[PDB]
């Protein structure tokens, strides 16, 4: 697995507008932001 | 050939026939002539507003219905382009849009009276009933 590494986990903020089913010439300035951790991990209950 | 109607919520069907081919072209020539005397120099400045009318049809309500029926303005506004117009010859003096929309009303106050018939009477019932069903006499006054 030294040929397939993972340098760092990063942060993503994908912006977008609402779909065709919720479109006007007025709601397109109402962008949606979403976040996703890249190569991050989700835990169980924290041992701590 | 050479190449239903709704009213007050009631449909009808036409039985109009063409038994020969002379009057058809005697009308086609007038349609094309009157359709040909409308185009002028100032029409291009009206032609550049199609991309703007397309955004005002999305910003407004009354224009969004007018743009649906316009089977050409709705298709050109996303498929054709024009570079800016040339400088008006003697532009310090004359005004082209006034010409193109003054000489436009003439060929439209005649399109009805040439492809069809004029209006000779108009219903003015002073004290009779309001509406008139098929077969009831009216009181008219000649135009």
């Amino acid at each position: 697995l030294m040929g397939d590494m993972a340098e760092r986990t990063t942060a993503i903020l994908v912006s977008s507008a609402p779909d065709a089913g919720a479109a006007t010439a007025t709601t397109r300035n109402m962008r949606i932001y979403d976040g996703a951790l890249y190569h991050g991990l989700i835990m169980m209950a924290y041992q701590a | 050939r050479t190449a239903v109607i709704c009213y007050n919520g009631r449909r009808y069907e036409l039985e109009t026939n063409l038994q020969h081919r002379d009057g058809s072209d005697a009308a086609i020539r007038t349609l094309v002539l009157n359709l040909m005397f409308s185009i002028n120099e100032g029409c291009l400045l009206l032609l550049a507003l199609i991309p703007t009318l397309l955004v005002q049809g999305a910003h407004d309500g009354y224009v969004n219905l007018l743009i649906q029926t316009a089977n050409c303005v709705r298709e050109t506004g996303q498929l054709i382009n024009i570079p800016p117009m040339p400088r008006i010859q003697d532009g310090h003096r004359r005004f082209p849009i006034y010409e193109t929309i003054s000489s436009w009303i003439s060929t439209s106050s005649r399109l009805g009276d040439t492809l069809g018939t004029r209006a000779i009477l108009r219903v003015c019932v002073f004290d009779g009933p309001s509406t008139v069903h098929p077969g009831d006499r009216t009181a008219v006054i000649q135009v």
